[PDB]
DNA sequence: AGAGGATGTGGCTTC
DNA sequence: GAAGCCACATCCTCT
């Protein structure tokens, strides 16, 4: 699929939705990809938080490198950003030492996510 | 709007409607005697004509985790209201199966 | 590329990290879902193995912290001394292209405090060397 | 009978 | 009024 650059010069991740409802599946798998050569079989984590929630709950953000590829499985968002505010992603490739790249104002989540106009 | 635990509670207060829902005199546990009754005036209350027992029952099933009424594993049709009924009611459980006259 | 050039730079002028270089709150994000108890045998017994989930509360950047060196429990990266249940950490990571090393304390049983990032002069080196 | 996942819907509140 | 939070209401799959 498509790419989208993280904050760090290593590391890539699929396109997140700006909106979508917590504990319900993402419309496309995440996924992140190592520019550089990471070893397979390297766990890579994500977590997330703003200024309203210092750490939203998540599900399944655990995933294993393997060909410059972490496929998360089923990723969920449980804690909410807050009205208008949204997430900043924090991915973990797990190295010697751990690498890190953050992405500001990933995505929104809410109760309703998004819904048509009533 | 007025919730599904506060509504089952409602009929167990009213003497009138013993035949299809009451306690089963332990505690705060009550069984729906006529389901399909108590759906029908849920659905009536709510005014979602096509309620029905089986989504009724999934209303309370949501509150397994809120931990307001859990299910009488084993008894069919028998719940219990876990949250603090005496504290709201202002009466005990043996008080108010006494005012109410529960056999 | 697992680092940007201008890693010293990047470092001194980027907001992102200037943000999080005074000694800025910092929580403990681990298990935000079980008991107060739970969350503190869990935070203190994680970090005899070296490691801890911990978020600057300000800014909501959560991080996860890996207590080793650059590479068996250490024990100047994981103080457990200079203070009777305050904790003092220390984690160095590549972030976002910069090598950096993360400190702070934590009090045992709050579980939470301050820390902050300084970069990391070695490490940034060694890399930039290693990346030619 | 009954547990629980997925997702839409109308009431009410806050920005 | 839009955008959020809630408590279901519906539908369904499994055991």
């Amino acid at each position: 699929g498509e790419l989208v650059r993280t904050d760090s010069p290593n590391f890539l991740c699929s396109v997140l939705p700006t909106h979508w409802r917590c504990n319900k599946t993402l419309p496309i798998a995440f996924k992140v990809v190592a520019k550089g050569d990471v070893p397979d079989g390297t766990l890579v984590t994500v977590m997330a938080g703003n200024d309203e929630n210092y750490s939203a709950e998540l599900r399944n953000a655990t995933a294993a490198m393997k060909n410059q590829v972490a496929r998360f499985n089923d990723l969920r968002f449980v804690g909410r950003s807050g009205r208008g505010k949204s997430f900043t992603l924090t991915i973990t490739v797990f190295t010697n030492p751990p690498q890190v790249a953050t992405y500001h104002r990933a995505i929104k989540i809410t109760v309703d996510g998004p819904r048509e106009p009533r | 709007p007025i919730q599904l635990w506060q509504f089952l509670l409602e009929l167990l207060t009213d003497k009138s409607c013993q035949s299809f829902i009451s306690w089963t005199g332990d505690g705060w546990e009550f069984k729906l005697s006529d389901p399909d009754e108590v759906a029908r005036r849920w659905g009536k209350r709510k005014n979602k004509p096509k309620m029905n027992y089986e989504k009724l029952s999934r209303g309370l099933r949501y509150y397994y985790d809120k931990n307001i009424i859990h299910k009488t594993a084993g008894k069919r049709y028998v719940y219990r209201f876990v949250c603090d009924l005496q504290s709201l009611l202002g009466y005990t459980p043996e008080e108010l199966h006494a005012m109410l006259d529960v056999k | 590329p697992r680092v940007v050039p201008d890693q010293r730079s990047k470092f001194e002028n980027e907001e992102f990290f200037r943000k999080l270089s005074r000694e800025c709150e910092i929580k403990y994000t681990g298990f935000r879902d079980r008991p107060h108890e739970e969350r503190q045998t869990r935070f203190q017994n994680a970090c005899r193995d070296g490691r801890s989930e911990i978020a600057f509360v300000a800014t909501g950047t959560n991080l996860s912290l890996q207590f080793f060196p650059a590479s068996t429990p250490s024990r100047e990266y994981v103080d457990l001394e200079r203070e009777a249940g305050k904790v003092y950490l220390k984690a160095p990571m590549i972030l976002n292209g910069v090598c950096v090393i993360w400190k702070g304390w934590i009090d045992l049983h709050r579980l939470d405090g301050m820390g902050c990032l300084e970069f990391d002069e070695e490490r940034a080196q060694q890399e930039d060397a290693l990346a030619q």
